[PDB]
């Protein structure tokens, strides 16, 4: 996430906060398990590495 | 609500069933009413010939005015406008420029009138079920629960003080804060616990494409909480709806700005409100726009700080309650010794220590499950900030 | 070397604690939750009952008349004529979605009242004129004349004695008194701007307008200006700029004009064009030919930065009117409108509350006399003491706008 | 998969099993010597409960389990000493062994023989080896062997201390919450001989300890909270000695062997009074033991305290009887009056102020009945001394100007004005009683039956009244004075006053009212004996109702008397009683639901629940029984207010669905009822569900049904702030829904919620849960309110006065003995705590914080701090003792 | 917005640069001081020895001349610049006038060389707060603070650092307005209060006092032990 301005994005954080919320939001999900994978680990949000 | 032994006791066997008995009489009951029903008329010859002069392909209308002769004219979806006339058993009271009607297709006459209707992208957004357990399942924060319960539910259950004072209720709540600190965990006690209905809104769900589809679900949003129950509404990922409302260049950005401009028009804009509430949550507050975060139209800002060496002593507490613990632990082990770590760290350390116990095929678990435990799940955030310059 | 799961000791774990009520226990709340859905689908008593009149009134109309009124009656079309030829009917018709017919006028007409551009009802086999129509009104307008008080008098909107002076001058002065400017030789200014910081008092001063107006006054909700469709939100602007000269002197109000229009641009071709197209026509119904005569425009803004010069000019708004913060003298009159209908210590002073509040509006004013009475109902009191409000200061103020400089303060002193 | 190398236990103890019947027979040391190496290996292999997989258990049997088949039968020459080492060994694994039928099968390797003291290899683990398997024992082989069989084989025999040590092993290894696993043994075993099983197990937990009682004891009263009539016959009276014989906390006697008092035996509470006589030491346990004994759930104590004692140790008596009752008069004398209340508000009806100025004018309400309501304005505001001189004029003007109903009325109003009164409450009547009227004595000497009520000492026993009621050749004369000293000896069972007003109704004068009234005077009175009223109602009964096929006088007053000389007992003798004595047509048999269900105040018998449902269900009926189904539903609504909550939710779910939903008559004329029975706390869920049918009025019915249930939706007590739903209904209420028929009603709703500031406890809940009758009090009204036409004649004898047994308030008080002591109490919203860690938080609302005198509430256990420990019963009860210590530096 | 400069000010007049360096003195370990009747002490936490290291060039507290002493916080690269100055102008008072240096003089001297370090341009400010214990005025027993922004004031019981809210919370609860005689009780006040430390490890407090006629007198980590004992002496009374 970052600043807003003519920078960053916002569509990408867009997208990426109902990825944050379908399995976190008020309706926790049974059953479905999900896998990342990918390098470069410390530039990665920290609110879905929680 | 009512499974308090919370263990493997008899108790829990006798008051589930109980709780089997009295709906099987209810599922009994009712199959004794729609069984022992002789009663046979099937509209007194009214409503049966009414059903039969309606058109069997229902059709739905639109109203564009009213010529008051019994023959008024009406739009179709093409906007096709024709001279119909109403075909009776319909109040004339009740039908305005707006209000869908209900027609036939070989004379398209008004039979009916269509009530109630509402998109289908809101009604998604109603919520049936309490998700989770009370207050009391969440593991001591209690000087900021007694802050929501003064806006949420004490105005609702007695609104006997407020009166004698003339004051009326905070409306807006914004929960921040660093993540994984129990925000999502506030609004579902609260939507356990309550008496009007609720409503969810999961961020950017009121983003459209179609120019004017952005603002309009917004209007029928606020419509629905007004027309139903004095009830409150649940918004949450406030930041990706808010960041201080500047111009620049891209036209995309700007249906994107509109529509969250004129929420600021439907929250505190003219006259009225209702009773209807708004909770808000984010993660960082410094980006949002400074006309939302005004008195009128939030009263409460509230921190979710990171906990002390505490009230931890109760996270710990609560997420080890059925499971079978040692008696070699020391739960002030790894709460002195560390002191950084959200709440939500230390439900994946209680996952973690019980899957250490069927790794080294055991049921009970003794500190060194919870050695490894923290260990691994604390490692995935970073070394450290700087060297020892200060002392 | 670790791995610790083979089928016979899956065998092992399932048996060893409390075998006798595991399932036991377990069964029951699982075909409870099936009995909370068999209980469901077994009421099914949803009842979307609508339409129907009570049925004591209609027994008259559907016996015959019904019956009667389904053949013998029409499924006639309305629609727009161009024009017509002499001593024939000739007529020419259209429909603008269907196609455009030349026909005939039925028996049942008068061929006088076949005037063009009326809306008339047209057969659907041989597409005879029948019945005329009356005229199209907007049906959008009406939706938004206010037709309706809201309830704030102007001694509710202390600290702007200056602000409203301006304001009563162009609004209210005219429409009651419209000789001074004659009998001098001026006219009055016709558009006005409001902008400043937000929650000062903007909407306020429109609110109590609305009460003391004795005219037509049109809240315009700015996002109906917006549009799916291409065009449609220019034609919406065209009727509300015709039937304000039918009427004499109605009141327009327009608020967050940011919304529907702030900057034309054009570099990566394309973005907000339609936008564009219903805010140019907003600029030449209020200046261009035509002259609108008494039409006053109010706008009110938070951003006023980020406007369009070609709004900008006088002629469209003529005077500024912003909004600032109340000194001290303000705040004063403030607190005691905000705090005369509670329960109160009737010796406590408002003065020494005003300093505490240096850069402050009139809506975080009113935050701090709501939070002060809800420390009394922390406490089990029924009037609010000096200490009350205290403590209510350094809630709303205190706890957002200073953390470093209220405890490592001694540099002031 | 490291599998391999290390599978030292997956192949010696698979072959030296595998050779023990190569080795059984022709060797007779490898017999012995490697099944001892298999038996203490296995043991050892087990113990630490920190290896639940066993390298053998789940190992051996492999071939191990047709090894057994062919090792333990089919040796056939079983010594000494190898039936101790292959049962012992060979009993361990059967649990895993075997799959779900094992259930027949614990006993055909353990029970051949049980090899010693089984619980020698099985001591220090706690439930692996054998203890589930007990479990699994008395489960299933001991129920089918005790169905019929109790009296039988080894399968009882040493299964009975079988069961005793293992007993005694849950508190043994650990003192976990494994306490509460002894009555999950002691009631699966022998479950209708539970006592056989607790006796044993009462006199062991004598033994046990004298801390880790509580937990259990309030175990046994939570599975005492529901059961079968034959166990809750049974645990009650096991839950009877352990206080008194393990330890002697015994100020829980009183209030909760009422709990044992009507199931078990009415002499076996009187043995316990008994049992309070005996342990008179020294005061402070005793005066609280006594004083829930008189007006907190029982009266008629006051004739075995004037034994030999007579000096303070039985002067308690009176001092229980009326001074505490005094006492409590000073309550709302000395601290009501400083709290909140002058002598008259009179306000509410001037509540109704800013309703002029809303839509126009005003002063259109001109209706007479109207002026009922203006009554309680004076009547209902003025109760715990609302004393009034001269602000009775309202009364006395409308006394004296017309409506001889409403004379009445404000006649009786005056018994509430001075309630729980015998120092000069017949002075403030005489003056206005010598009118030489019918309407205003009848109303003033049955207001005298309110002044006295609870009293129960020489007032009139038959001093008044019964001269009031010999004065009868003519109106409520006949009628209003029996009336009233049956309300006030309610409390008492005594049997003289009852037979002078039993030629009441053996006299066959028949006004009707008067007879109907007769039956709910003497039902009043009395709950057990007196077979002799139930021969001296149904009499008249057989006589008059025989005789016609007419109103609900006969049917809402005259079985109801039967029902409330039978209340409250699980027994099912009651029904074969009362039923097969009025064996008769149906609309005399509308009485079968009343007698049958009136002696079912409160428990679990869902099997009465059903048939309360699946005999008149709906069938349509076309005007005949709709009566029965109504009353039908009527007793669904007790049974349902004392299961704790539990049935509650239940309650409000089947009846918020199945009749107000797909109803007809049962539904909309009648069912809302239940909520003016359910609870009188009030909460949001049942208190807007019920304007949901109300704000819909559906005036096409006789709308005064729905407006019974606009009338007693108000029919929750503790003030609140739904004010907001009576007065706009009421702005409704006054042009629309009429004010000639419940311009009364509404504000009869409105002024009743109010009644005082305080005063509210009307709900049948002492303590914790027990009932406090109360009942037959209250049920008379919501009998009386079916339907209509007794809104303007006959049943305004019941609306003003119908229940009035409300039992004082608050818990604020100390006594200790001067009365000067304030306390620092700590209320909050009510207990969850069942079973979670010790020592359990009693409570969660820790906010308010008063020292004396303040509120109940809805769901208050009140706790105390600053070390004066508070000693007295630890439950409460609203005249706590509060002693004085601090033992603790 | 606004700051990034010692010479801007705020729009509501605020430096807040000045205030940043503030913000850098909360990262140091906490030292506390009282003053009694005749003993002055102070001490200061978080040792943390790391295993492989000399620790006599770790040392917090230092003298400036024969009686009066020295507790710092912030970073420790600018309080070297700060000691080794104020070693030459309480020495360089002492050759221009015969007498001893006051404790008030050197504080003035502190302040001041922090003063005009602070309103030129391109001169970060020294990031630390000091503490100036001394019973040198003629038997008098002082001590004052400094402050980033360069304001000498005097307390009667001080605490810095990390924690310092806590502590000066605490002390105000605690320091009786019965003077602390029998010094060894001035000496477990301080103890008392150094017991709330970041974790209270118990050896890793270093207390020194001075006895305002000797020198300064470094406590041993078996004295110390000693206070801490009793410390938990009359804890038992809680029981
Ligand atoms: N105080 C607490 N007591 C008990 N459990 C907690 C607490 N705080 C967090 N949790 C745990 O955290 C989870 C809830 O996450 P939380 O509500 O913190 O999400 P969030 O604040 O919305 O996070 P984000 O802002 O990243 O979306 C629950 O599973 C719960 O077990
Ligand atoms: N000058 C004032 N005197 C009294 N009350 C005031 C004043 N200014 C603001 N308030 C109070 O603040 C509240 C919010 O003000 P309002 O929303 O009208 O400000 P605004 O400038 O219209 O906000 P925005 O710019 O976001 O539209 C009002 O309800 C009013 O009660
Ligand atoms: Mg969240
Ligand atoms: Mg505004």
């Amino acid at each position: 996430r970052l600043e807003g301005g003519s920078g960053g994005d916002s569509e990408v954080q867009r997208t990426m906060l109902e990825l944050l919320n379908q399995l976190d939001g008020f309706e926790a999900t049974k059953n479905i398990k999900v896998i990342m994978a990918t390098n470069r680990i410390d530039i990665l949000d920290s609110a879905l590495l929680r | 609500p009512l499974v308090t032994p919370h263990t493997q006791c008899r108790l829990k066997l006798l008051k589930l069933e109980r709780i089997k008995d009295y709906l099987l009489m209810e599922e009994e009951f009712i199959r004794n009413q729609e069984q022992m029903k002789p009663l046979e008329e099937k509209q007194e010859e009214e409503r049966s010939k009414v059903d039969d002069l309606r058109g069997t392909p229902m059709s739905v209308g639109t109203l564009e005015e009213i010529i008051d002769d019994n023959h008024a004219i009406v739009s179709t979806s093409v906007g096709s406008e024709h001279y119909v006339s109403i075909l009776s058993f319909v109040d004339k009271d009740l039908l305005e420029p707006g209000c869908s009607v209900l027609l036939n297709h070989k004379v398209h006459a008004v039979i009916g009138v269509l009530m109630d209707d509402t998109d289908p992208l809101v009604t998604v957004m109603k919520v049936e079920k309490a998700p989770q357990e009370t207050y009391a399942d969440i593991g001591g924060l209690d000087n900021q629960i007694q802050e929501i319960k003064e806006s949420v539910e004490l105005p609702l259950t007695h609104p006997e003080y407020y009166e004698e004072m003339g004051i009326k209720p905070p409306k807006g709540v914004i929960l921040y804060g660093p993540p994984g600190t129990g925000k999502t965990l506030l609004a579902k006690a609260v939507a356990n616990q309550t008496s009007a209905t609720f409503l969810r809104v999961v961020g950017s769900e009121l983003i459209q494409k179609y120019l004017g589809d952005g603002p309009k679900l917004v209007r029928e949003l606020f419509r629905v909480a007004e027309e139903h129950a004095p009830s409150i509404v649940f918004i949450d990922e406030i930041d990706a709806i808010g960041t201080k409302r500047y111009d620049s260049n891209s036209g995309g950005e700007r249906e994107i700005q509109r529509t969250m401009l004129e929420l600021l028009n439907q929250l505190d804009g003219f006259d009225s409100r209702g009773d209807v509430k708004v909770i808000m949550a984010t993660n960082r507050i410094e980006t949002l726009d400074p006309a939302l975060i005004r008195p009128g139209r939030i009263d409460r800002k509230i921190e979710f700080p990171l906990p002390d060496e505490k009230t931890k002593k109760r996270i710990f507490q609560i997420h080890t309650s059925r499971m079978t613990l040692a008696d070699d632990v020391t739960l002030d082990d790894l709460i002195m010794a560390k002191d950084d770590l959200s709440g939500a760290d230390i439900k994946a350390i209680c996952t973690e220590a019980g899957l250490m116990a069927l790794r080294e095929r055991r049921m009970k678990v003794t500190n060194e499950d919870f050695k490894k435990s923290k260990e691994n799940v604390l490692y995935k955030k970073q070394e450290g900030t700087p060297e020892g310059l200060y002392l | 070397p670790i791995r610790a799961l083979d089928e016979g000791d899956i065998a092992l774990l399932k048996t060893y604690g409390q075998s006798t009520y595991s399932r036991q226990i377990k069964q029951v709340e699982d075909d409870i939750q099936q009995l909370l859905k068999k209980i469901n689908e077994l009421t099914g008593i949803k009842e979307s009952d609508t339409g129907l009149a009570p049925p004591a009134l209609w027994d008259l109309a559907a016996d015959k008349q019904t019956l009667q009124s389904e053949q013998p009656l029409q499924v006639a079309r309305c629609t727009k004529i161009i024009n017509a030829d002499s001593e024939d009917p000739k007529y020419i018709i259209n429909v603008k979605q269907f196609a455009k017919f030349v026909v005939d006028l039925s028996d049942q007409v008068a061929p006088t009242d076949i005037e063009e551009g009326m809306r008339v009802g047209v057969d659907r086999n041989k597409y005879q004129i029948h019945i005329p129509l009356p005229p199209k009104i907007d049906p959008t307008v009406t939706m938004m004349q206010v037709e309706e008080k809201p309830d704030v008098t102007y001694s509710d909107v202390g600290g702007c004695k200056e602000q409203i002076e301006k304001l009563r001058e162009v609004v209210e002065t005219p429409l009651l008194h419209p000789e001074r400017f004659v009998n001098l030789g001026i006219e009055p200014p016709k558009g006005v701007l409001l902008f400043g910081p937000p929650g000062t008092g903007k909407t306020l001063c429109a609110r109590a307008v609305a009460n003391r107006t004795d005219a037509c006054f049109i809240r315009v909700i700015g996002s109906e200006l917006v549009q799916k469709y291409v065009g449609e939100g220019a034609r919406m602007v065209r009727e509300l700029f015709e039937m304000a000269r039918t009427k004499k002197a109605c009141l327009i109000f327009f608020d967050e004009i940011d919304a529907i229009g702030g900057a034309r641009f054009d570099d990566g071709a394309g973005g907000d064009n339609e936008v564009q197209r219903t805010m140019l026509e907003l600029i030449n119904q209020l200046d261009g030919f035509d002259p609108r005569g008494n039409i006053k425009v109010l706008m009110a803004t938070n951003r006023p930065d980020t406007l369009d010069p070609a709004l900008m000019r006088p002629g469209r708004l003529d005077r500024k009117i912003e909004f600032s913060l109340p000194d001290l003298e303000g705040r004063t009159h403030i607190f005691k409108i905000h705090a005369r209908s509670m329960s109160v210590e009737r010796d406590i002073r408002f003065e020494l509350l005003a300093r505490l509040c240096p850069n402050s509006t009139g809506a975080e004013i009113r935050s701090v006399c709501t939070e002060a009475g809800m420390f009394a109902i922390r406490a089990r009191r029924k009037i609010a003491t000096e200490k009350d409000f205290l403590e209510a200061v350094n809630k709303v103020i205190k706890s957002y706008a200073k953390f470093s400089a209220t405890p490592r303060y001694m540099t002031y002193n | 998969m490291e599998e391999g190398g290390r599978d030292k236990a997956p192949v010696q103890p698979q072959q030296s099993p595998a050779a023990a019947p190569g080795g059984t027979d022709e060797k007779p040391s490898g017999k012995e010597r490697r099944d001892a190496g298999d038996k203490d290996k296995e043991q050892e292999l087990s113990e630490e409960d920190k290896q639940l997989q066993d390298e053998l258990e789940m190992l051996v049997e492999r071939l191990g389990e047709k090894d057994t088949s062919l090792y333990r039968p089919a040796l056939e020459e079983l010594r000494r000493q190898i039936r101790s080492s292959t049962t012992s060994m060979t009993s361990v694994p059967k649990p895993l062994k075997f799959l779900r039928p094992h259930y027949g099968k614990l006993k055909e390797i353990y029970e051949n023989m049980a090899p010693g003291e089984n619980k020698r290899f099985a001591a220090d683990i706690i439930s692996v080896l054998a203890m589930t398997m007990s479990g699994e024992r008395e489960c299933l082989k001991y129920r089918l062997v005790g169905s019929q069989e109790e009296l039988a084989s080894w399968g009882h025999e040493y299964v009975r201390h079988l069961a005793g040590e293992v007993a005694k092993e849950w508190q043994e290894l650990d003192d976990a919450e494994k306490v509460q696993r002894e009555p999950l043994l002691t009631l699966v075993k022998e479950i209708v001989p539970y006592n056989m099983a607790h006796n044993a197990e009462h006199e062991a937990c004598d033994l046990l300890m004298e801390i880790e009682q509580v937990d259990m004891l309030e175990k046994d009263i939570d599975e005492n909270a529901y059961a079968k009539v034959c166990l809750y016959l049974t645990s009650c009276v096991n839950y009877v000695p352990e206080p008194e014989n393990s330890a002697l906390l015994r100020c829980a006697l009183g209030v909760f062997r009422k709990f044992s008092r009507f199931p078990e035996a009415l002499r076996l509470a009187l043995m316990l009074n008994d049992m309070e006589l005996v342990e008179d030491i020294f005061t402070s346990c005793k005066d609280v033991v006594v004083q829930k004994q008189m007006a907190f759930m029982l009266g008629r104590h006051g004739v075995f305290l004037e034994l030999s004692e007579d000096v303070e140790e039985y002067e308690d008596l009176t001092e229980i009887m009326s001074n505490v009752q005094l006492n409590s008069n000073f309550l709302a004398l000395a601290r009501e009056l400083d709290i909140m209340e002058p002598k008259v508000p009179d306000d509410i009806y001037k509540t109704h102020l800013e309703n002029n100025r809303f839509g126009g004018s005003g002063s259109q309400v001109d209706s007479a009945r109207m002026n009922l309501a203006s009554s309680f304005v004076n009547g209902f505001v003025n109760a715990a001394f609302g004393q009034d001189k001269l602000l009775t004029d309202d009364g006395n003007k409308w006394l004296y100007k017309n409506k001889d109903h409403g004379m009445l009325s404000a006649a009786a109003s005056l018994g509430m004005i001075l309630l729980w009164d015998v120092d000069g409450g017949l002075t403030q009547i005489d003056k206005y009683l010598y009118s030489s009227e019918d309407y205003i004595k009848s109303g003033a000497l049955l207001a005298c039956g309110i002044v006295n009520s609870g009293v129960r000492n020489e007032c009139d026993p038959a001093l008044a009244l019964l001269s009031d009621y010999v004065l009868h050749n003519s109106n409520t004369m006949r009628l209003g004075s029996i009336f009233g000293l049956g309300l006030a000896y309610a409390g008492s069972n005594r049997e003289d006053v009852l037979t002078l007003l039993l030629p009441v109704m053996g006299d066959s004068k028949s006004s009707m009212e008067v007879a109907g009234v007769t039956a709910l005077a003497c039902g009043m009175i009395a709950v057990g004996s007196c077979n002799g009223d139930v021969t001296s109602t149904i009499l008249q009964t057989i006589m008059e109702k025989s005789e016609t096929e007419l109103k609900d006088t006969y049917a809402r007053w005259l079985p109801l008397g039967l029902g409330l000389n039978h209340l409250g007992k699980g027994e099912a003798i009651e029904a074969i009683l009362a039923a097969l004595e009025v064996v008769s047509e149906p609309f005399r048999s509308f009485a079968n639901t009343l007698v049958d269900v009136c002696a079912y105040a409160g428990s679990g018998n869902v099997l009465k629940v059903q048939q309360l449902l699946h005999i008149c269900s709906e069938h349509f009926d076309s005007k005949e029984k709709e009566e029965d189904k109504d009353k039908k539903e009527k007793k669904d609504k007790d049974k349902k207010e004392a299961p704790a909550d539990m049935g509650a939710h239940q309650g409000v779910a089947v009846l918020g669905i199945a009749l107000i939903a797909m109803g007809e008559e049962i539904g909309a004329e009648m069912a809302l009822r239940t909520f003016g029975h359910l609870l009188r706390y009030g909460e949001p869920t049942l208190r807007r569900a019920v304007p949901l049918a109300l704000a819909l009025i559906s005036v096409s019915n006789p709308r005064l049904n729905i407006l019974d249930t606009l009338s007693k939706f108000s029919h929750d007590a503790d003030p609140e702030v739904s004010y907001n739903s009576i007065f706009a209904m009421g702005m409704v209420g006054s042009g629309t829904n009429n004010a000639r028929l419940a311009a009364m009603l509404r504000q009869l709703a409105q002024y009743h919620a109010k009644d005082p500031n305080n005063l509210f406890m009307v709900r049948l809940a002492q303590g914790l849960t027990h009932l406090g009758k109360g009942t037959l009090t209250l049920c008379p009204y919501h009998s009386d309110r079916q339907l209509m036409s007794q809104v303007a004649v006959a049943g305004l004898l019941t609306v003003l006065v119908s229940f009035l047994d409300v039992r004082n308030i608050i818990l604020g008080k100390s006594h200790y003995v001067l009365y000067g002591l304030v306390a620092a109490m700590q209320p909050r919203m009510l207990v969850t705590f069942d079973e979670e860690l010790r020592p359990l938080p009693v409570s969660v609302r820790v906010g308010q914080a008063v020292d004396v005198v303040g509120q109940a509430g809805k769901p208050k256990t009140i706790t105390g701090f600053q070390t004066h420990t508070t000693p007295v019963l630890l439950a409460h009860g609203e005249r706590a003792e509060l002693a004085t210590e601090e033992f603790l530096p | 917005s606004y700051d990034r400069a010692i010479t801007v000010f705020s729009p509501d007049g605020h430096l807040f640069q000045v205030e940043y360096a503030q913000e850098a003195v909360k990262k140091g370990s906490t030292a506390v001081g009282v003053r009694g009747r005749d003993i002055v002490v102070l001490g200061v936490e978080k040792k943390s020895v790391a295993k492989l290291q000399d620790e006599r060039t770790v040392r917090k507290i230092c003298a400036l001349d024969d009686n009066v002493c020295m507790a710092f916080a912030g970073l420790t690269a600018d309080a070297r610049i700060v000691i080794n100055r104020a070693r030459v102008e309480c020495q360089s008072h002492r050759l221009t006038v015969e007498d001893p240096v006051t404790v008030e003089y050197i504080t003035r001297y502190i302040a001041s060389l922090k003063q005009r370090y602070t309103q030129s341009n391109g001169r970060r400010p020294f990031g630390i707060s000091a503490l100036i214990v001394g019973f040198d005025f003629d038997g008098t027993p002082r001590l004052y603070q400094t402050d980033p922004s360069g304001t000498y004031h005097a307390w009667k019981a001080n605490a810095i650092g990390r924690g310092a809210k806590s502590v000066r919370e605490f002390l105000e609860k605690n320091y009786t307005d019965e003077a602390i005689e029998t010094d060894d009780l001035t000496i477990k006040l301080v103890i008392k209060a150094l017991l709330e430390v970041v974790q209270s490890g118990g050896k890793n407090i270093e207390l020194a006092v001075m006895r305002r006629d000797q020198s300064l007198k470094i406590l041993n980590p078996e004295e110390i032990e000693k206070y801490v004992a009793e410390i938990e002496k009359e804890k038992e009374e809680n029981e």
